């Protein structure tokens, strides 16, 4: 559901969904083309 | 005592996933 998210200061608004992209263990963000934040991991429970 | 590194040495520079997009 559309919801404000504040991931350790990473502030944004959007619909968060169960991710299906494979972040390698050294990756904590996700960028699409034109640098749009497409996926994020939780700094607390480590969920993509 | 010298030899060339053909293309070795590159690495993932910044830990922000990108799929199928030339960075």
């Amino acid at each position: 559901k559309c919801v404000n998210f504040n991931f350790n200061g990473l502030k944004g608004t959007g619909v968060l969904t169960e991710s299906n992209k494979k972040f390698l263990p050294f990756q904590q963000f996700g960028r699409d083309i034109a640098d749009t934040t497409d996926a994020v991991r939780d700094p607390q429970t480590l969920e993509i | 005592a010298y030899t060339n590194s053909f293309t070795r040495g590159v690495y993932y520079p910044d830990k922000v996933f990108r799929s199928s997009v030339l960075h």
